[PDB]
């Protein structure tokens, strides 16, 4: 990127993210109906507000099943990991978020944002989901899904899809991270039924040592890096602790010395 | 310096840099006295700044009014009006 | 959202970056920048008049 | 009648330069001349006035001994000091000294301070500084520091502590409370008066020294006018005589300034002309008449060079410039003009000693700019230089070495080093408040002209002033006493009205007109109506200026209502102060800025929008963006960490870039831009404080967090991403840069040692300093304990433990922190509060209890963030999890009162029962008519949940009549927790059951020998649970307790507080004896409206149809509950500030009805009564609380003992406390019940013990300052419910008002626990040891199964099945509850076996020991019995036995309040037995001192005697237990010593 004047335009686009959270829509097509992802509205609005128009955000969804209802999976935790996001994929680290509040909950997959409305499943996101399913034994392919938040103009379109086992085997053996790699099939992911939940409120998991937005300090973000978790609220993308190089860069009295004013 | 003093200094520099009758050897001794005689580079910059600074009775008096300003629900100015 | 953002811009709407939303919307968003809009804003409920035009 | 006027047209457009006069009076030989390009006007040295035949300079011998210590080193005095010596030292009236600058204006203030200190003689010591306070209003900060230093150097022999009021509000309050002489700014004093930091010390402040009143027309005009109006209102309303000494310059119209300051024109007014100055200086005014600014600057430089050459070697020169760098530039230009015109040798004459001294000072100087002219005659003294260089320049100027010293106005205002000749060059300053280059002020010109001519060495000064031709007239007016001071109070009149409405001075339009009439603006409008925009017809139709004041008050009310600062109704004229107006008054914010902060602040606002919202305030409305500084703004836009959404041409983005440059310490380029940035930061500090207050009042968590981060970045002058050690000034910048270079958190440095932190940062020398800075940084550990009491609210206890080294140089006297508990979304702040951890209470865990609401969408975890109010990057976050929280079930609906006919007096069967209630009421209550079918027509256990005043005593009398009709030889026992309520019930039964029914009605005492006879011979025994626990423990042996016929339990809703487990244990013992003696006793449990009434009915054996649990809104008298939240952290400041709203609520709610005022303490009740009497006498309704005459109160006032109580009751305000006599309290209750008085100030301990019913109940500051924990604990719910139910008038009043005035944090809990029914929670798990010992000693709990069966029959087993988390359980299952009961039984058995009170055969069979039987016989605790068994030897004495009995567990409940440690320390030096290391906060040492005072018959106070009586009530049982322990151990001589001690 240029990183000279486009950052101010990206901040001005991300400052109006509160108006984009009021128009929430889901793609009601290609549903197999063979668990249902019940996302809370507060965590979805917090993930849409802390995201960017161009920089892609990423968050792991953890939650438990409701009593006497195995066909629904309500999300209750949005774990944020320190990672950077490009215009097509996110460079998520290989270390899984470990916390005490997420021990009783199961990982229902992952969520990510996209700047363009994709009518089909993304190959890089499906490859990242297959790599996360192969690198973690607790991330089963039948329960873990991928949520894509397409940045609609003035809105946000959420589409959840579960990866096929043949699609997971194709993505685990894939090595090209381009726009159209080899073995890209439309049957590799099936759009699962997803709903919203207004009667329940979930939580979020934030890192304790560092921040979650590594778009500015991308050199300090490694795939084999380790980080702790906390049960607090996650910070914004353009926070003071997310870009330490932009704050601590300045160098270290003969004006009108108006002392003892009305303060 | 305040705004009025800066405007007066700019007017004095514009009156002494262009109306000096192309004299450069004698204009430096006044600019250095008015500015405080910092260095010759300030005078060389001021010389470049002064170089870069400077119904009648006719029947045809009223131009013919040829039909134009094509009217149309198209905004020529290209600005979404909001009154 | 664009109008709200441009309100603080000390000027009217861009009407150029909005071209990404050209020829869209059931209301005449393509004609949202039309010159006759001030003339058109006076009319109210023309649908019934257009319907009764069959009797007219 | 009200008319909206133009508030901006009547104000002065010039402000400080506004000349009220058109012509200027000039002297005779003061002609002017226009030489070349400028007009020079000279004024020579005026001759002084000749001394009279009886007027001379009085020496120090005429001053008294109280004033001789302040005038040290001064042999004689000045002319103005001797002409007004008797008016400032012998007269305490308001003085007005109109003296010029340099005529000894500080001598009058020193004489006023000596006269104020003369009232406290202290012949035993030196002076009593804790009885008076002297405030010094100085306009400049450096002048205030110089005055504080002069007061510290002069009054050092008198011990007067001179200090400057600065810092935060708490630091200013601590400086006002710790010192006597306080030198502060008028704006800072107005902010402290509006915030409330000076209300507690307002009675001690009896000397108001308003120095430099000549700026009354300047920008400090309306602030000083509002301060003088508030002082006049406090002197007229509260009758506080304060000596006001106002010092002003030689200005006309001084009569209006003397009348506005309440000064007398004859004795208080001192008008001195220009001839009264000791150094007559020649005044030169060089007005530039040129049109070109460059030619005018060249002419001013030529005139300055001519003035320097004219007085080079004759006298010293003092140059006065506008800026710090401008003074050095003018000094360099003067040095260049002296070197070019060969005038450098005139100032540098043959002064080779002084020349060598100047050369050594130049070689020793570090500043390169000051050393360039230091070998020459010139010198510079600017604010940007070092302190040592400025001190050396002042020493060179004072020793006649520096010929031309160039300084600013701050050096002329703060340093009292006058020169012979002075020259103020330019007379123009760039003001960012006006945003332009304007003229200089009058006070600065008076301070610059006052330094011309030294009184010691010089004989005649010379003052030159380079200015313009148009400004030469007004400069001739201020220097010749021709410029009248015009009041410019029309500009800040809505701000003054909002400050008066927030401070409580003005409430209506008449009060606002009276407050505006006492100010200087009304006097200026009455004296000069043409200058204030008033015509001649308006002055003829309104001589008192009432119509113009009413129009100004209406305009201020319209400006407050348009800005949403205060609710102002145009019909009645009353004004109600809102939160935005109080936040604007406490932070000195404007009305338009408050309206912008109310209309712009959003809960979803980010950090980028907050800077644009703060930059759009009304403080920066005149700040413009200059085109010459656009390049600096473009360079700073690419270096600021926060982007700006606005363009570069907007002033808001420029102010945001300036705030970002000041926060990140970015170097600026322009001087005017730096001054605008400094003014923007000085406004944005208070703007961010007001924004944080508004965000905390609104409830937005993220907005309040961003505002607190912005306030911390503005205070610490550092970014949020910087190191935490950057705020400490003792750390180097290189170590901070090395710590910021390494990406490491601050939490990892706390785990490292002094060597690991030095080796990690590659600096082993600075590792110990970094470890000390990490140990000195504030970081406390917070522990959260949650307990769900109800289904909608829970109790959260936060324990804060300081894990850092507290220091006075880093943390100070106290550290303020903000604790906010919010939900998982971090957007709605549920509970926000403040905590001030003092240095005396540091390194100790402080527990704060709060109420957190919970809704149906319960979050998995809440967030409790405790952030530092002053330290940056110091915040502790605690996630309180609610996943495993066992919340209780839904509360059942209460029993609604059916709409049936009221039962008459003929509904009863017995005529003797109907004869006792026929004359009382012909018809009973509807709740009583519904409960008579289950009480009189039945004999089962009836649970009656009714509020206080619904007629539960009628139901108890109906149950007693039914028990008497069922059996004539019945044995009714009525158990009540309060002893005064039990005595009132016994007095009611003596007249109802013993006088009309001839029944044996008795009351149980604390003697077990007579209690059995009273139970056997009495049929209606009124008792306490502490008195009935001795009889219920021996129910198997005593046949009279087992053969009971009726068991009434009154006020069971207080079973979860004081005397809580005792009543529950007595009810469990009664329920166990009712099912084991083959006789079901009729149990009647009368209590308040509880939500969990089903568990109380199941624990007491009550049926579902006999449970008459009504609603709290089902009372016969409708109760209107109001909650007055006061945002005050201190308890004493809140109690001082809640006096006038209490009187306002008493005047607005019940004008002609009796009112009861619940006071926090016994000593506070008399203060509240005196405040109510002062509020009644301040208005026109003097003695309005006395509905009767003095002839009927003259037999009533002759029986009282306290003269102050009789003086308060003469006006109609009675008092009642624990220290008063019982006969005087009964007389006050009889006077209040008959209607003689209207206000009854009753203490918090007399809430349950009050045999009277009023209409209004004002409970002020419902808290208690406990000294055992040294904290302000909140009031319990039972006492608050009793105070709410005490105002229940069935026939006297139609309704009952209950106004609870408390803090803002306790307002939500007091509003939730008033309308909703409070559930009962059994707390028997904390005091189960005495019940287990009583069960084991009576052979009831012989094993673990019998103990579990006895514990399961109590209310705790019913409360654990409905609220598991309230009883610290992990489930509502049978196995978890059985495991918890087994663990509690094992803990009780371990506590009984470790104290040698019980024996465990095979660890399960419980057998009573000797110590347990002695503890259960005399009703003693296990810990006290263990202490008596382990502290009493065979060679003990009486002095050891008294200390052993004083250290028992029964003496731990002694009341410890404020101002009680000094009395104990005074009484410990007169006791016959000394105490080894006595503690002033321990109750055992206080009990030992009370026992030593009672044994020696020494004199003590009433509050000490009230604790000594409660100690001696149990000291007999303690001595009996000690004698039993001595006889059981086989000791004859300690038993004889204990018997002799008991007999003594």
């Amino acid at each position: 990127f240029s990183s000279k004047t486009e950052w101010r335009v990206r901040a001005i686009s991300a400052a109006n993210l509160h108006l984009r959270t009021n128009h929430i829509y889901v793609s009601s097509d290609d549903i197999k109906e063979t668990y249902t992802y019940i996302l809370p509205k507060n965590v979805l609005k917090k993930f849409i507000c802390i995201s960017d128009l161009r920089a892609q955000i990423a968050g792991y969804l953890y939650g438990v099943s409701p009593p006497d209802n195995p066909q629904v999976k309500e999300i209750r935790c949005i774990v944020m990991v320190p990672q950077w996001g490009t215009h097509q994929t996110v460079h998520l680290p290989g270390q899984l978020p470990q916390h005490e509040y997420l021990k009783e909950m199961e990982p229902l997959g992952w969520i990510h944002t996209q700047p363009n409305e994709s009518p089909q499943l993304s190959p890089q996101d499906v490859t990242t989901h297959a790599k996360i399913m192969a690198d973690n034994p607790s991330w089963d392919g039948e329960k873990t899904i991928i949520i894509t938040c397409s940045f609609t103009p003035g809105s946000c379109t959420l589409t959840a899809y579960k990866l096929t086992p043949s699609g997971y085997e194709w993505g685990r053996q894939n090595t090209d991270k381009g726009n159209n790699p080899k073995g890209y099939l439309p049957s590799h992911y099936e759009r699962v039924q997803m709903l919203l939940s207004d009667r329940f409120l979930g939580f979020f998991m934030v890192p304790a040592q560092s921040s979650w937005n590594y778009n500015f300090m991308g050199v300090r973000h490694d795939p084999n890096m380790k980080y702790e978790l906390q049960l607090a609220n996650p910070k914004e993308f353009y926070h003071e602790v997310h870009r330490p190089s932009h704050f601590l860069n300045f160098a270290l009295v003969y004006s009108a010395d108006r002392e003892d004013l009305y303060a | 310096q305040p705004r009025d003093i800066l405007c007066g200094a700019a007017d004095e520099v514009l009156a002494v840099l262009k109306n000096e009758k192309l004299r450069d050897k004698e204009r430096r001794k006044e600019i250095d006295l008015l500015l405080g005689q910092t260095d010759d580079t300030r005078y060389h910059v001021l010389v470049n700044l002064g170089k870069k600074i400077t119904i009648d009775e006719t029947y045809g008096v009223n131009v013919q009014f040829e039909s134009d300003e094509e009217e149309g629900d198209e905004d020529v100015y290209g600005e979404v009006r909001e009154e | 959202l664009k109008r709200q953002e441009a309100i603080a811009q000390n000027r009217r709407l861009t009407l150029e970056d909005l071209e990404d939303s050209w020829d869209r919307g059931i209301p005449r968003i393509n004609t949202l920048f039309q010159k006759d809009r001030h003339t058109l804003a006076y009319d109210k409920g023309w649908r019934v008049r257009t319907d009764f035009k069959q009797y007219q | 009648p009200r008319q909206v006027l133009d508030l901006e047209d009547l104000v002065f457009t010039q402000g400080s330069h506004f000349m009220a006069n058109k012509r200027c009076q000039l002297p005779d030989g003061s002609f002017r001349r226009q030489r070349k390009g400028y007009e020079e006007v000279h004024v020579p040295a005026l001759k002084p006035k000749p001394f009279g035949s009886e007027e001379q300079l009085l020496p120090v011998e005429k001053l008294p001994k109280y004033a001789q210590a302040g005038f040290e080193g001064f042999k004689t005095l000045n002319r103005i000091q001797s002409k007004l010596y008797r008016a400032a030292l012998e007269t305490d009236e308001n003085l007005l000294l109109c003296a010029p600058t340099g005529a000894g204006k500080t001598n009058v203030a020193l004489m006023c301070m000596l006269r104020e200190i003369g009232k406290h003689i202290n012949m035993d010591g030196t002076i009593n500084v804790d009885d008076f306070k002297i405030i010094y209003i100085a306009p400049m900060r450096s002048l205030v520091q110089e005055m504080v230093g002069s007061f510290g150097k002069r009054l050092a022999t008198y011990g007067i502590t001179v200090a400057e009021l600065t810092g935060d509000h708490q630091l200013c309050k601590e400086e006002i409370s710790a010192t006597q002489i306080i030198v502060c700014t008028p704006e800072k004093w107005d902010i402290i008066t509006r915030k409330g930091g000076e209300r507690t010390y307002t009675q001690l402040v009896r000397l108001i020294i308003l120095d430099e009143i000549h700026l009354l027309h300047d920008d400090r005009g309306p602030v000083l006018e509002a301060l003088v109006a508030r002082a006049i209102r406090n002197i007229e309303m509260t009758q506080e005589d304060v000596r006001l000494i106002g010092l002003s310059a030689t200005l006309p119209n001084y009569e209006d300034v003397a009348t506005f300051l309440r000064v007398d024109p004859a004795k208080g007014l001192f008008y001195f002309d220009n001839s009264f100055r000791p150094v007559p200086l020649e005044q030169t005014y060089v007005g530039i008449t040129e049109k070109k600014a460059i030619k005018r600057f060249q002419i001013m430089n030529e005139i300055v060079y001519e003035k320097i050459m004219e007085h080079a070697g004759k006298n010293q020169v003092l140059v006065f410039v506008h800026s710090r760098k401008e003074t050095g530039k003018t000094a360099r230009a003067i040095r260049d003009m002296c070197l070019e015109k060969d005038t450098l040798g005139l100032f540098l004459r043959e002064g080779s000693a002084s020349t060598e001294v100047l050369r050594t000072e130049a070689e020793q100087c570090k500043n390169l700019e000051l050393k360039d002219l230091l070998p020459y005659g010139f010198a510079i003294h600017h604010a940007g230089m070092t302190r040592v260089d400025r001190t050396l320049v002042e020493d060179l100027f004072a020793d006649k070495h520096i010929q031309v010293l160039v300084s600013t106005a701050t050096l002329a205002w703060g340093v009292n080093l006058p020169a012979h000749t002075v020259i103020i060059k330019g007379t123009q300053v760039y003001s960012p408040e006006k945003g332009r280059w304007t003229e200089l002020g009058a006070l600065d010109i008076l301070q610059m002209l006052g330094r011309a001519g030294r009184p010691q060495y010089d004989t005649k000064g010379e003052g030159i002033l380079i200015t313009s031709h148009g400004e030469l007239q007004y400069y001739l007016s201020l220097l010749n006493q021709q410029l009248p001071i015009e009041s410019q109070m029309v500009s800040k009149l809505p701000d003054m009205l909002n400050a008066e409405i927030v401070l409580g001075n003005v409430q209506n339009a008449k009060d606002a007109v009276n407050w505006l009439g006492y100010a200087y603006l009304y006097i200026r409008m009455l004296r000069s109506p043409t200058l204030y925009g008033i015509s001649h017809d308006d002055l003829k139709g309104d001589p008192l200026l009432d119509q113009r004041r009413l129009d100004l008050v209406h305009t201020a009310a319209l400006m407050l209502d348009k800005n949403n600062l205060v609710k102002y109704d145009k019909k009645t004229g009353n004004f109600q102060v809102t939160e935005l107006g109080r936040i604007a008054s406490h932070y000195y914010i404007t009305n338009d800025t408050v309206q912008t902060y109310n209309q712009l602040l959003k809960p979803t606002l980010s950090e980028i929008e907050l800077f644009r919202v703060f930059s759009l305030s009304s403080e920066f409305k005149n700040i413009t963006v200059r085109e010459e500084e656009k390049l600096e703004l473009q360079k700073l836009l690419e270096r600021v960490p926060i982007p700006v959404k606005e363009s570069i041409e907007e002033p808001s983005a420029k102010i945001n870039v300036l705030l970002q440059a000041f926060i990140s310490q970015l170097k600026l380029e322009g001087f005017a831009l730096m001054a605008d940035m400094v003014y923007v930061t000085q406004s944005a500090g208070r703007l961010m404080r007001a924004i944080f207050e508004i965000v905390l009042n609104r409830g937005w968590a993220q907005l309040t967090d961003k505002t607190l981060n912005l306030c911390k970045m503005i205070d610490k002058r550092m970014w949020q991403s910087m190191c935490p050690l950057r705020q400490f000034r003792k750390l180097p910048e290189e170590v901070v840069k090395k710590i910021e270079k390494k990406n490491f958190p601050f939490e990892r440095l706390y785990d490292l040692n002094h060597n690991e932190i030095g080796e990690l940062i590659r600096m082993p020398k600075m590792g110990k300093t970094i470890h000390k800075y990490v140990h000195l940084f504030p970081k406390l550990e917070l522990s959260v304990h949650l307990q769900p009491i109800t289904r909608s609210t829970l109790k959260v206890e936060l324990t804060i433990t300081p894990d850092f080294q507290w220091d006075e140089k880093v943390h100070g006297s106290s550290e303020a922190f903000w604790i906010l508990v919010e939900d998982v979304d971090s957007e709605v702040i549920l509970h926000h509060e403040y905590f001030l951890l003092k240095a005396k209470y540091a390194q100790d865990e402080h527990l704060i209890t709060f109420f957190v609401p919970v809704f149906e969408p319960l979050p998995p975890q809440y967030f409790i963030r405790v952030v530092s109010d002053r330290w940056l990057s110091c915040e502790t976050q605690l996630p309180v999890s609610f996943r495993h929280l066992i919340l209780p079930e839904k509360y059942p609906p209460p029993t609604e009162l059916l709409d049936l006919q009221p039962l008459p007096v003929s509904a009863l069967r017995n005529s003797a029962f109907e004869s006792l209630y026929q004359d009382k009421f012909p018809f009973f209550n509807p709740i009583q008519t519904q409960v008579f079918n289950t009480v009189y027509n039945s004999d089962d256990n009836v649970f009656v949940g009714a509020p206080t005043g619904s007629g539960k005593t009628i139901c108890a009398e109906f149950a007693i009549l039914r028990m008497l009709l069922q059996s004539s030889e019945g044995r009714c026992v009525y158990i009540t927790p309060m002893e005064a309520l039990a005595e009132q019930v016994y007095m009611d039964w003596y007249e109802k059951f013993q006088d009309r029914l001839n029944k044996k009605v008795v009351l149980l005492t604390g003697e077990t020998s007579t209690d059995l006879k009273l139970l056997g011979k009495g049929n209606i025994i009124i008792s306490t649970p502490e008195k009935w626990d001795i009889l219920s423990r021996r129910w198997k042996q005593r046949k009279n307790v087992q053969n009971i016929n009726l068991f009434v339990v009154d006020e069971v809703h207080l079973i979860g507080g004081e005397n809580g487990p005792v009543l529950e244990v007595i009810c469990s013992r009664m329920r166990y004896i009712s099912s084991q003696i083959e006789r079901p006793i009729r149990i009647v449990a009368l209590s308040s409206s509880l939500s969990n009434a089903k568990d109380v009915a199941h624990w007491l054996g009550c049926s579902a149809t006999s449970t008459f649990n009504f609603h709290p809104n089902v009372r016969p008298v409708p109760l209107e509950l109001h909650i007055q939240g006061f945002n005050i952290s201190h308890t004493q400041t809140r109690l001082l500030s809640m006096a006038k709203p209490v009187y306002h609520a008493i005047t607005k709610h019940s004008p002609k009805k009796p009112v009861i005022v619940f006071v926090p303490s016994r000593k506070q009740t008399r203060l509240t009564a005196i405040d109510i009497l002062t509020t009644c006498a301040a208005d026109i309704q003097r003695q309005r609380f006395l509905h009767c005459t003095e002839k009927d109160l003259i037999p009533y006032l002759e029986k009282l003992s306290d003269s102050t109580l009789k003086e308060t009751l003469l006006n109609g305000v009675g008092y009642l406390h624990e220290g008063l006599s019982p006969m005087e309290r009964r007389l006050v209750e009889q006077l209040f019940s008959s209607g003689a008085i209207q206000v009854v100030v009753a203490s918090r301990s007399l809430c349950w013990g009050m045999n009277v019913a009023a209409h209004l109940v004002i409970i002020m500051d419902t808290q208690y300052y406990n000294g055992k924990i040294h904290a302000y604990v909140d009031y319990p719910i039972y006492d608050v419910l009793q105070m709410v139910g005490h105002a229940n008038r069935p026939l006297q009043d139609d309704e009952g008002r209950c106004v609870i005035m408390c803090q803002g944090s306790k307002k939500d809990f007091f509003k939730k626990f008033l309308y909703e029914p409070l559930p009962v929670e059994s707390h028997l798990d904390h005091c189960m040891h005495d019940h287990f010992n009583a069960e084991i000693v009576t052979k009831t709990i012989e094993n673990k199964q019998d103990a579990v069966d006895y514990l399961t029959w109590t209310f705790l087993y019913r409360r654990m099945t409905q609220n598991p988390n309230y009883y610290n359980l992990q489930g509502i299952s049978h196995r978890h509850l059985s495991d918890h009961l087994s663990e509690l039984v094992e803990q009780t058995l371990s506590d009984l076996e470790q104290s040698k009170c019980i024996s465990i055969e095979d660890e399960m069979d419980v057998a009573p020991l000797n110590l347990g039987m002695i503890a259960a016989y005399y009703y003693i605790n296990y810990t006290t019995i263990e202490l008596f068994s382990m502290s009493l030897n065979a060679k003990t004495k009486v002095r050891g036995l008294i200390e052993i009995i004083s250290n028992a567990a029964e003496y731990e409940n002694i009341p410890i309040r404020h101002h009680e440690d000094n009395l104990l320390r005074q009484l410990a030096q007169k006791v016959p037995h000394k105490l080894n290391n006595p503690k002033f906060n321990d109750p055992h040492v206080k009990t030992n001192l009370l026992l030593q005072a009672h044994l020696s018959r020494m004199q003590l106070s009433a509050e000490l005697q009230s604790d000594t009586e409660e100690i001696l009530s149990k000291a007999i049982r303690l001595i009996q237990a000690c004698v039993d322990v001595l006889s059981s151990n086989g000791w004859l001589s300690p038993a004889l010593a204990a018997m002799e001690l008991a007999q003594m």
